[PDB]
């Protein structure tokens, strides 16, 4: 009965890869062979974060466009001001081993995770006056790669056991389960709706997920190795990968296909972070290579270059307005460019 | 003018045709030398700030540079300016100077001894960087010239901080104020000897022959040990031949210094090669 | 047993999926560059602003 | 400024003092990964250490063996996470010597040649060598089809073959030590590797080597 | 959150006395704290402002160099230090927390504060000492500035406060624009630069008392006569 189920598994990818061949009427490059490239997009450092004692891994903007969290080995997770570089808050992490932070769209609330299988969130506005944790989100066997809020007492962790999870803060308790990849799951991103969201896990394929119903809604391939990196476009009907083959890729979600690839033969070394421009028009990509690049997302030419770092740049982020865009690397400072 | 009057009391009539030429060639070089080592510094500096006790280290080594570019103008400087005509301005102010810059070369040369014997001893030891800073500024710095000030305020209303011929300090059975150079350079120079041996302590623990010459051929310029030849321009007159040497080891330090301190690290290399292509 | 089931989720799983409705890629490139035309003015690192306006300069 | 920029700069100020009399702490602190293959001589030899010292996902241990900070993080797959730990003075690696090695070898092989390691060395372990000893003594099947130094030697031609098998998959030093039973001294043991480690790296750091 | 004051009483001509703050329930290392006095039958005005880290002291023109405040962070308790205390000096002080960083809510809680009772700077006028006002009625009240409150940062630094009758002051507006915690949504107001109206939809009963307004702009913060609503 196995190897039924199996040669019907393979009849049903054979049916989906035909279905993908089939929409693929023309390739993407060739409808962008007549808009005016960008150009060369020169920005440089208007800020200078400095203050983080290692390694920094994660880093998100708040939904006033002005404070910023970012978070770094050496325990602490710092809530800066972009436009005065003042550290408005430091929290002190209770494990080191943490690689990821997300900042409530409320912002009463900012999150981390990491090797101790723990989604901590915290409360900003209190009347203590300190950021005390709010709840710690226990449930996954393995380590923890992202976590972001969909509202204040919704939020969705990724994690190296091949498993999200949506908790309802409150209770504590995993609301839902989303199985089915294979590996390590390493970053994902939520819509603008906060309906759907997509998810990149270490054996190449990307998923769309469902909040509200649980199910696996669409699957992706065509990568080489580990996905380190996803977010969507700013309408979540698209969205982009980088990996460690050195390569992003957009895809799109109802055309169910891959759509470009940003690369380049001096380009071997892999992805930390990707972050789409508020127009869409700018895919600012982490590189291992030290440097931060900037691609035409529509003409999947580089644009810009945001060198800097001395060290790998291990995460970015553009605005909600679109005005800055922040670089965070392992050099321990993070960067505004406008 | 020898450069050995910077450490002897006298110098031989016989050998200081030669010995003169040799300071001004090896003086020549070694302005040269310096200013392109703090060039190269100053151009490559923000493509060697890797680790903070190499950051020190190339502290040491720009504040050594800077301080030998000055001391040898002025000491040059001294050598061209008469005493008969110029009693004062010229010729004192020119003493002061170079008295204080040398001593600001031993000192800066005893701050990169102390820290190589405080990264090989002490490694389990960190110390906050801004106060490393202070401490290598003050010492550095701070004690030349207050060494040099306390000199000339007990030398020169007595006038004995002038020399007779060639304006640079004297010593003639009385004020002595050449012992505020050759007592503190010399023992600078002492405490880096033991330093280098320490050095090779630790390298001839397990091509060990290659590294630990390549080891103290870049420490022997950077430590100023050449400068204990001047031990013999005290101790004997001439002798065999030791303001030769002096003048040979000493004058060019601001050559061995960029040929070894900066043209023998092997990233400073490649990065500046790359550059001129 | 085990691995029975474990292909019958696999199967179900690619059959809910195959089942999705599918667009050409001509249209996600035209939505793709609607947007971004929709929204170029305020995109300010693709179209910087004055200084007077900036937050940043 | 409206002065309530000011204070709010104020504030800033007081952190960044607060993450600056970290730093040296940071410094301060050395990190050792433990990587054993196994369950029960990891749990044994930690509680060696522990007993010495007292007189979740990753079990960070926090200990002192001559006044220094030392953690000990002891955490299928390892690729991408496990990179947040090249920041580490060592890894400690036990293993034992009387049960054959060749996964152990791999994993060795794996650990090493990471270029996540290149600046991290590795402090192997070889205890349960009295188990090696009586397995030795008493007939039992010896290290065979490359060990070219005599099966029935009483101590020291397996060991040698032990080592020279683990120090041979290497294209920072590699230390060893063949710790008895329990053992009777290991701090001291791995407090040695580290301060040759770091007294290499601040030579290196010295361009004096 | 909990600030409750001590030190108060009578004192002859000259004299000395040391008012303290036991904070409870809050991180008070991280709090700017504030001294703000208001005499029996006027309106309030303010004392002395230390900050967090024990650095920043700012003091009343008034009374400056007469005083000294001061704070002891690991017994979280305030102290302010009176020196040569004349009849002037007689009013009621309150202790007041304020933290500031981007987003804060400066003068968000006061203690019921002690009597203490002896036997340019920006002015504000508060235009009216009273208005007349049924319950289940809209009410808006007046302040008028002798300078404008809208820095270049984009900010205003109005404020304003409620004390209800026998209470301590609790904030309502805050920046000029915006509401504290604990009040409800149906307080509000708006201004420009040298006068603003502030605007109570369904005044409800407990709303009668008076409505105080405060320029945190720079030093000294001055304070208007406040409004009393009646009923």
């Amino acid at each position: 009965e196995l190897d039924q189920l199996r040669q019907e598994a393979e009849q049903l990818k054979n049916q989906i890869r035909d279905a993908r061949k089939a929409c693929a009427d023309a390739t993407l490059s060739q409808i962008t062979n007549n808009i005016d490239p960008v150009g060369r997009i020169q920005m440089r450092t208007r800020r200078t974060l400095r203050g983080h004692l290692a390694k920094i891994y994660a880093m998100h903007w708040g939904t006033d466009s002005r404070l910023l969290v970012s978070a770094s080995q050496d325990g602490k997770l710092i809530i800066w001001d972009s436009y005065t570089t003042n550290k408005v808050h430091a929290i002190p992490l209770r494990s080191s081993w943490v690689m990821t932070c997300a900042y409530a769209p409320s912002g009463n609330y900012v999150a981390c995770g990491g090797l101790d299988n723990i989604c901590s969130i915290y409360n900003l506005k209190t009347r203590e006056g300190n950021v005390r944790v709010s709840r710690e989100l226990a449930g996954h066997t393995g380590y923890l790669s992202c976590c972001r809020f969909l509202d204040d007492n919704q939020i969705v962790t990724s994690s190296g056991d091949t498993t999200c999870a949506l908790w309802d803060i409150e209770t504590g308790q995993q609301t839902t389960t989303f199985t089915g990849h294979t590996g390590d799951v390493m970053s994902l991103s939520l819509a603008p709706d906060t309906r759907l969201f997509v998810s990149g896990a270490c054996d190449a394929s990307a998923k769309l997920w469902d909040v509200r119903e649980g199910m696996c809604r669409q699957t992706f391939t065509g990568h080489e190795s580990d996905i380190n990196a996803i977010c969507f476009f700013p309408n979540g009907n698209a969205f982009a990968t980088g990996s460690d083959d050195a390569t992003c890729r957009l895809f799109d979600l109802r055309a169910d296909q891959e759509l470009m690839t940003y690369s380049h033969d001096n380009i071997i070394c892999g992805i930390t972070s990707v972050s789409f421009s508020k127009s869409g028009r700018l895919l600012l990509a982490g590189y291992d290579d030290f440097n931060c690049n900037v691609w035409d997302a529509l003409k999947a030419d580089r644009a810009g270059v945001l060198a800097g770092h001395d060290n790998r740049v291990s995460c970015l982020g553009v605005t909600d307005d679109g005005m800055a865009v922040a670089t965070g690397s392992w050099d321990s400072f993070l960067k505004i460019w406008n | 003018t020898s450069f050995s009057i910077l450490m002897s009391p006298f110098v031989p009539s016989t050998i200081f045709p030669v010995v003169k030429w040799i300071t001004y060639v090896g003086l020549g070089i070694s302005i040269g030398s310096l200013i392109l080592c703090l060039i190269i510094e100053a151009l490559f500096w923000k493509q060697i700030k890797k680790s903070q006790t190499s950051h020190t280290r190339r502290i040491c080594m720009v504040n050594i540079a800077l301080s030998l570019l000055i001391a040898d103008v002025w000491f040059i400087v001294g050598a061209t300016v008469d005493t008969t005509v110029n009693p004062s301005g010229v010729c004192t102010a020119a003493v002061f100077f170079t008295h204080f810059f040398y001593l600001s070369l031993f000192f800066w040369m005893l701050m990169l001894g102390i820290l190589l014997a405080y990264r090989i001893i002490l490694v389990f030891h960190h110390m906050a960087q801004h106060l490393m800073m202070a401490v290598g500024f003050c010492l550095g710095y701070g004690c030349p010239l207050i060494i040099s000030v306390i000199t000339i305020a007990v030398t020169q209303p007595s006038n004995t901080y002038k020399r007779k011929d060639v304006c640079w300090l004297n010593w003639s059975n009385g004020s002595k104020p050449l012992l505020a150079f050759v007592v503190p350079a010399l023992a600078i120079v002492a405490v880096n000897f033991v330093v280098v041996l320490l050095v090779l302590t630790k390298l001839w623990r397990p091509a060990t022959i290659i590294r630990v010459g390549k080891s103290l051929l870049i420490l022997t310029p950077l430590l100023g040990l050449t400068w204990g030849f001047g031990i013999g321009t005290i101790v004997d007159s001439q002798n065999l031949a030791w303001h030769v040497i002096f003048a040979l080891l000493n004058a060019f330090q601001g050559f061995f210094i960029l040929c070894f301190g900066i043209l023998l690290d092997s990233k400073l290399r490649q990065l500046l090669f790359n550059k001129l292509s | 047993t085990a691995s029975i089931a474990q292909a019958r989720k696999l199967v179900e799983q690619l059959k809910m999926e195959a089942n999705i409705d599918r667009i050409k890629v001509s249209k996600a490139a035209a939505d793709l560059m609607a947007y971004c035309e929709a929204h170029a003015k305020e995109d300010p690192l693709l179209t910087p602003v004055p200084a007077s306006e900036n937050p940043f300069r | 400024l409206s002065a309530e920029d000011k204070a709010a700069v104020e504030r800033s100020k007081m952190i960044d003092k607060c993450l600056s009399r970290e730093k040296t702490y940071v410094k301060r602190l050395v990190k050792i990964l433990l990587l054993g293959a196994g369950e029960s001589g990891k749990s044994t030899f930690l509680k060696q250490m522990r007993i010495i010292h007292v007189n979740k996902g990753i079990h960070e241990y926090d200990f002192e063996i001559k006044n220094v900070p030392f953690k000990m993080v002891d955490v299928s797959e390892r690729k991408r996470w496990f990179e947040c730990f090249d920041s580490v003075t060592s890894i400690l690696f036990l293993v034992s010597s009387s049960e054959f090695l060749t996964e152990s070898l791999n994993i060795f092989e794996t650990i090493v040649n990471n270029r996540v390691f290149s600046n991290v060395s590795i402090i192997l372990f070889l205890n349960k060598t009295d188990l090696l000893e009586e397995k030795v003594q008493i007939v039992s099947i010896k290290d065979y089809f490359l060990e070219f130094e005599g099966d029935p030697h009483c101590l020291r031609d397996v060991q040698k073959f032990l080592v020279e098998c683990f120090r041979n998959k290497r294209r920072k030093p590699l230390y060893h030590h063949f710790t008895t039973s329990i053992n009777t001294e290991n701090i001291r043991l791995v407090f040695r590797d580290v301060k040759d480690t770091i007294l290499h790296d601040n030579l290196k750091q010295l361009m004096l080597q | 959150v909990q600030l409750v004051e001590s030190g108060g009483g009578l004192v002859q001509p000259g004299g000395s006395r040391k008012l303290s703050c036991s904070a409870s329930g809050f991180a008070f290392s991280s709090f700017g704290m504030h001294w703000v006095r208001q005499a029996p039958e006027k309106g309030l005005e303010w004392v002395a402002y230390i900050s967090s880290g024990s650095g920043t002291i700012y003091y009343a023109d008034t009374v400056k160099g007469r005083f000294t405040i001061s704070r002891d962070d690991p017994k979280n308790t305030l102290f302010l230090q009176m020196t040569s205390l004349r009849s002037e000096d007689t009013a009621m002080y309150y202790c007041v927390r304020s933290i500031y960083y981007y987003g804060s809510s400066p003068f968000d809680f006061w203690g019921q504060g002690t009597t203490l009772t002896v036997s340019a700077d920006i002015v504000m006028t508060q235009a009216t000492s009273s208005v007349p006002v049924t319950p289940g009625e809209s009410v808006s009240i007046s302040c008028r500035s002798s300078k404008s409150l809208l820095h270049s940062n984009g900010n205003t630094y109005l404020y304003w406060f409620l004390q209800r009758p026998g209470q301590s002051p609790q904030l309502l507006i805050y920046r000029m624009s915006n509401l504290a915690s604990g009040v409800p949504d149906r307080f509000s107001g708006s201004g420009s630069g040298t006068a603003f109206t502030l605007t109570i939809s369904r005044l409800e009963a407990e709303d009668v008392g008076v409505y105080y307004c405060m320029q945190h702009l720079e030093y000294p913060l001055t304070f208007g006569a406040g409004t009393k609503l009646e009923l």
